[PDB]
């Protein structure tokens, strides 16, 4: 009773149940480093202007 | 001090809006105007300087400066406009642009706040002086002496501008007044030696510090005769307010690093004074004295005290105004026969007598009579010198004497005598001459009423 699949379907992605649980950390990663902190606040105009040697602007 | 320059900047478009023969007219009149107003700054409030305002200032040491420089302008224009009455009108109008660019140049530089900002103006103050000498000179030695006086003044200046910013990396502010209240010792390391050199060498070569004075002979000789007067009156002192201002970040090392340069002062000032003696040009005899003048103010900044501090502001402010008076007197006499040699024209007293009664007040106050305020400053830095050592009497007295014997001489030799035969071209002293020397001449005489007005802030 063996039926031989048509042209296109041995190559269908297909669906698989399992008692395997997945892997976690398959590549075995390392911790990641921590971000910079962020940017946060208002702006405010700095403080004397530019203070470029004698520029009061 | 915005009251001040705005008008200054104003005379540019009104002489370049001027007819034609109206310039010389309406520059001579506002030029004295704004030196008017100037005159207000001489009101000082003891304790501390008028801060106008945080990019201007003014001090005890800067006002008699600036009124100089203002009061120089409109006799720089008087003494200028007969070798210019050949001119076109765009030229004429392109060389007084030229004076009132450097009379803005100079203001701004006594006043300003900061030392980046210093300098800068004391280094802008090098194009039109430049432009002057080189485009209006008389002479083919011009283009030489413009190269000199351009070329010792910049390395000089350049390792200035790197000890400044330098300077501000390391103490957070070039501002005067907070470098003087946060000012600490300098160490004694070869850092500290380096540092120091830097900030004084320009003024140095300013001054000019003898060895480093070639210069000034080709400039001021090769120059028109403005060019010459503000060259001797004003830029010869921005390196001695430069060195009053610079040397409070420079203690205690001041105290050993001056010995080379005192040394140089005094023996060069006898030198330069002995040069005098043999000297077959006229200008080239009143550079020379420049010099051994300027001499003397170095070795009152040099050595530090109150007393010296305020013979050098006296004799900046009076070395000013005879050097002056003593350029323009030579050049009547070029302007009469066309030639800077001494021995040319003699016994010109016989036929210009009120010319020789300026010569002769003149020479006067050259060789410092009492009381004079040049004998003031001279005898103010004499007496410093003498607390700082008893034997610097035996090189401050041979100067007088070399001194009185070549004021006398270019005296006797120009006007005392027998008119040379063959020059009949001598013709009588004009009005404008005679007033451009006692506007010279009456100013200092009126100083001498009020001393403390060009005694400094040490006063
Ligand atoms: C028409 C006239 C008009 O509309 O003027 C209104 C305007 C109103 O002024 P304001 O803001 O009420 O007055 C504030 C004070 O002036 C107080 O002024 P400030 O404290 O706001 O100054 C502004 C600041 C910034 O200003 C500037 O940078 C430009 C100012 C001109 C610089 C000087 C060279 C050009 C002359 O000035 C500086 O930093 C000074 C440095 C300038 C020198 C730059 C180095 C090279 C010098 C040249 C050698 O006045 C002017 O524009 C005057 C002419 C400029
Ligand atoms: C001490 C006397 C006091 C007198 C009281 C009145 C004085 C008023 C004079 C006001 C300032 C004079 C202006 C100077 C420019 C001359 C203008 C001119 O061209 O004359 C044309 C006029 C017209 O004559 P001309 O017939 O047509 O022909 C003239 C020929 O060109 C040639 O004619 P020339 O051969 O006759 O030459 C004109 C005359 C003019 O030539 C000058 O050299 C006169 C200027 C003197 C020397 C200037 C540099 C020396 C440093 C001294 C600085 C002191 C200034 C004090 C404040 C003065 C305020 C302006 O030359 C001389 O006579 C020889 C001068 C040698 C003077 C040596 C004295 C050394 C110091 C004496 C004391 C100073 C401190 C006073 C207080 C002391 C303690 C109590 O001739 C005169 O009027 C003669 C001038 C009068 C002689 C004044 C000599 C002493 C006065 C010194 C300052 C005054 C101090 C006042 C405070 C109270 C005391
Ligand atoms: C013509 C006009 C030109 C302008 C004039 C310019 C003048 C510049 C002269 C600088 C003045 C002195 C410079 C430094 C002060 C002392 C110099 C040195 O000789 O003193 C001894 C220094 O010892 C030795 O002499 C080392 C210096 C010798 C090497 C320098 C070569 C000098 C030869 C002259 C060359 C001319 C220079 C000018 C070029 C035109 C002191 O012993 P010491 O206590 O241990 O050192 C003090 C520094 N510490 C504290 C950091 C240790
Ligand atoms: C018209 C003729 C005028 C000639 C003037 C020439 C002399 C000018 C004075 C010296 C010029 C160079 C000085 C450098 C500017 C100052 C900067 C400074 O002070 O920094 C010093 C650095 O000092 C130097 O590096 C200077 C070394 C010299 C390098 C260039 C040599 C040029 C010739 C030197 C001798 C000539 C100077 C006197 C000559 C006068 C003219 C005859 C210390 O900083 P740090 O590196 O952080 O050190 C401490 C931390 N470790």
């Amino acid at each position: 009773g063996w039926v031989r699949p048509d042209l296109g379907e041995l190559s269908k992605v297909t669906k698989v149940k399992t008692d395997r649980p997945l892997p976690e950390n398959p590549y075995h990663s390392r911790a990641r480093p921590e971000p910079n902190p962020e940017a946060e606040g208002d702006l405010k105009p700095a403080k004397h202007g530019s203070r470029l040697f004698f520029w009061t602007m | 001090m915005l009251k001040i320059i705005i008008p200054t900047t104003m005379l540019l478009p009104m002489t370049w809006m001027s007819k034609h023969n109206m310039i010389w007219i309406n520059a001579t009149v506002h030029s004295l105007l704004i030196s008017l107003i100037s005159l207000s700054l001489l009101n000082q409030l003891g304790e501390n300087s008028l801060n106008f305002s945080l990019t201007f200032f003014s001090d005890s040491l800067s006002a008699p400066l600036l009124v100089l420089t203002t009061w120089l302008l409109p006799l720089m224009l008087m003494a200028s406009q007969s070798h210019l009455s050949k001119e076109t009108t765009t030229r004429k109008k392109l060389y007084i642009t030229m004076l009132i660019l450097l009379q803005l140049f100079l203001i701004m530089t006594f006043t300003a706040t900061e030392l980046i900002l210093f300098y800068i103006l004391f280094e802008a103050t090098l194009v039109p002086t430049l432009i002057i000498i080189t485009r209006w000179g008389n002479q083919t030695e011009r283009l030489n002496a413009g190269l000199y006086f351009l070329f010792y003044t910049l390395a000089g200046s350049l390792p200035l501008l790197v000890a400044l910013v330098y300077i501000q990396n390391t103490t957070g502010s070039l501002n005067f007044l907070i470098i003087h209240y946060w000012s600490h010792p300098l160490s004694n390391s070869w850092s500290n030696i380096f540092m120091w050199l830097a900030c004084i060498m320009a003024f140095m070569v300013k001054m000019p510090l003898y060895g480093l004075h070639l210069w000034l002979p080709k400039a001021h000789v090769e120059a028109p005769i403005a060019g010459s007067m503000v060259l001797a009156a004003v830029l010869l002192k921005l390196g001695g307010y430069g060195m009053m201002r610079i040397t409070t970040i420079l203690n205690p090392l001041t105290n050993y690093m001056a010995y080379p340069f005192l040394m140089l002062s005094m023996w060069g000032m006898i030198m330069t004074s002995s040069i005098c003696l043999r000297q077959t040009d006229l200008k080239s005899l009143i550079a020379y004295s420049s010099v051994s003048h300027m001499a003397l103010v170095i070795v009152a900044i040099m050595i530090q005290t109150p007393w010296s501090f305020m013979g050098a502001t006296a004799l900046m402010i009076a070395h000013g105004l005879t050097s002056s008076m003593l350029f323009c007197l030579a050049n009547t006499n070029y302007e009469r026969v066309h030639s800077r040699t001494m021995i040319l024209a003699r016994g010109l007293q016989t036929l210009l007598p009120l010319m020789a009664t300026w010569w002769l007040v003149a020479s006067l106050t050259n060789l410092a009579l009492p009381p004079s305020i040049n004998l003031i400053g001279e005898l103010f830095i004499i007496t410093a010198s003498f607390s700082w050592s008893n034997i610097t009497i035996i090189l401050m007295g041979m100067n007088m004497m070399i001194t009185a014997l070549y004021s006398l001489y270019m005296l006797i030799t120009t006007q005392r005598g027998k008119y040379t035969h063959h020059i009949n071209n001598i013709k009588p002293s004009f009005t404008r001459e005679n007033a451009l020397m006692a506007l010279h001449i009456l100013p200092l005489l009126l100083l001498t009423l009020n001393p403390k007005m060009i005694l400094g802030p040490l006063y």
